[PDB]
């Protein structure tokens, strides 16, 4: 009875661990790009800016 | 009175088909029916909009929901081709 339960735990265990492993895999991009960089004084007085 | 009296490889069917018999059975059923739970749960949380639905355009929609299924899909068929 209790020893089946460990039997459960056991099984459980295996098949949590193996599909997140697979749920690890599975997101290939697991990334995205945000929005680019705002104007701000500094980007005014920098020298990238400068005509 | 006499319906039934409990009497290789297919002596496994009576202990599959009386899990209450055997360790693995047991086991096995239990699992299955944990699978069974796991995957209805699963359906239920992909319907929350938390999960499966643009909460945050902005940035989650986790499309690993759709191994979930599947596996347990796979893991249901070799039960029913332990029947078959």
């Amino acid at each position: 009875a209790k020893g089946i339960a460990i039997a459960l735990l056991v099984i459980l265990v295996i098949c949590s661990l193996i599909v997140t492993s697979v749920i690890l895999l599975t997101p290939a991009e697991d990334n995205s790009l945000s929005q680019k960089k705002k104007v701000t004084v500094e980007d005014l007085f920098s020298e990238d800016f400068k005509i | 009175d006499a319906d039934t009296d409990t009497a290789a490889r297919q002596r496994v069917w009576r202990a599959f088909e009386n899990p209450h018999t055997s360790t693995m059975a047991l086991v096995f059923y239990y699992v299955t029916g944990f699978f069974i739970a796991v995957s209805v749960i699963a359906n239920v949380v992909e319907t929350v909009p938390c999960g499966s639905s643009p909460g945050h355009i902005k940035e989650r929609y986790a499309v690993a929901f759709f191994c979930l299924d599947t596996a347990c899909v796979m893991i249901f068929t070799v039960e029913y081709l332990l029947r078959l």
